[PDB]
């Protein structure tokens, strides 16, 4: 019962969850489809920006509960959870939508169920980013994450010792420590047969922070395409 | 000056 | 027992740390010398700083083609996989570079030819509303305490990705970065024995590395727009 | 369709 192998399984056990019930499977998705602009591309269909937004919205509250689950996240000052969460939003936003691709219908499913095809993924507020985020999706089916995995690459990517503006960086930092341990020892159990699969899947974080970059500006574009403001919490979180 | 976000973090 | 042997990777190892300090001299080998232009405050752009910082930046991608070119299998992939490694990578390093010639304590920037800015004469030369987010980059280094060994490895291990799009060979890419990981992880080990989490942690320095040039794009575009001239045609392949 | 890039690559 070597100590740090126990807290790390502890540790591993509780984002699983943590993922889990904050964000359910594909496959336990009562899929359902609808008709607006599904065949040409459009600027933007109101319609799908006003569903997509509203899943987005509740997504970004199911988010926070994550984070409020995570070890050590409500230890830190009100302004760094804060700060995290702002930061980390696009970030795990792209990754959770992209881990709900579908291949052979070519579409994405939110938590209501809701399925839309690629067209409809654009028309509702990806645009010109829509190919990058699809090309994303499927560079990551193969790799074939679980919950455990993708809680703790999600887990990783809001304890960030290296966003801008934290009040305890040292402490985030060193709090994102056990998360990185964890994931490459679940991944060594997990995978023994393909070994440099931690480097692998760590550094799809890099496509993520890369994806969010250009989130944030495309999400300024929306803002003056859009006939009125995006939900408050969207605003919020991406000031 | 939202207050959403905090107010999800009190729960 | 303290370290297994490990002779392929050691030698990679230093191909890899002769290709890095040969093509972008150390801070302490340099001559620094600064400028009194527009050195008080932050400015829209200093013209005098820009073509200064447009030269230097060109001859530090040139300096990168030769550093790739210097990495053992680079020259055996396709001259269009070349290209699209480095185009994809080159404002990865072109950060990682500059960032490795910060001096904390006058909070300044070294180009090659010693030329020495301070924070707000680099957002005047180029870096307009990236610099604090550039600088506290440069800040994060610094703990870290990176050799030219490990900024050569964590360069190679940039540039050479299969994952970048349009590569028409991106396995073999796979095959030949592979080695890189693998050198890194144990350079790190030896350096600095029983301190590590050290390995995932200079990594990830890669994702903020991605973060940066991903904005870093749109800065081009925008001085692009601003600048009286054109923008260097090397940049701009490396852009395209 | 890249000049200086090729050339440099080229030797
Ligand atoms: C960055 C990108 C690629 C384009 C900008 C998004 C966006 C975010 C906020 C406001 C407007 C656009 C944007 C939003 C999302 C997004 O809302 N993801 C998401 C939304 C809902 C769910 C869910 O219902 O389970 C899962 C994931 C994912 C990807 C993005
Ligand atoms: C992303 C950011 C912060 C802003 C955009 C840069 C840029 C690139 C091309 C044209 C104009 C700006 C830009 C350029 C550089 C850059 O040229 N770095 C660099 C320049 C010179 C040297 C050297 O002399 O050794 C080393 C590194 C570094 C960082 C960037």
């Amino acid at each position: 019962s070597y100590e740090m192998t126990a807290e790390l399984d502890d540790l591993t056990e509780k984002i699983r969850k943590a993922h889990q019930e904050t964000f359910p499977s594909l496959c336990q998705l009562g899929k359902y489809t609808t008709n607006s602009s599904a065949d040409h591309r459009v600027r933007l269909d109101l319609g799908l920006w006003d569903k997509f937004s509203e899943l987005a919205t509740k997504c970004i509250i199911k988010i926070v509960e994550f984070a409020k689950r995570l070890p050590g996240f409500t230890g830190l000052t009100i302004a760094d959870q804060i700060t995290l969460l702002k930061a980390a939003c696009l970030d795990i936003l792209i990754l959770r939508i992209c881990t709900r691709y579908t291949p052979e219908q070519d579409t994405m499913t939110f938590s209501d169920g809701l399925t839309l095809n690629r067209t409809q993924m654009h028309n509702a507020g990806f645009g010109p980013l829509t190919d990058l985020v699809f090309t994303f999706a499927n560079q990551l089916l193969p790799l074939e994450m679980d919950d455990t995995e993708t809680g703790l690459l999600s887990a990783i990517c809001l304890i960030c010792g290296d966003r801008q503006d934290l009040e305890e960086p040292t402490k985030v930092d060193k709090l994102q420590e056990p998360l990185l341990e964890a994931l490459k020892i679940y991944i060594r159990k997990r995978r023994p047969s393909k070994p440099h699969m931690f480097p692998k899947i760590l550094m799809k974080i890099t496509d993520l922070r890369s994806i969010s970059a250009k989130g944030a500006e495309r999400v300024i574009t929306l803002k003056m395409e859009i006939p009125g403001s995006m939900p408050p919490l969207i605003q919020e979180m991406m000031e | 000056r939202h207050k959403i976000l905090h107010r999800l973090l009190q729960e």
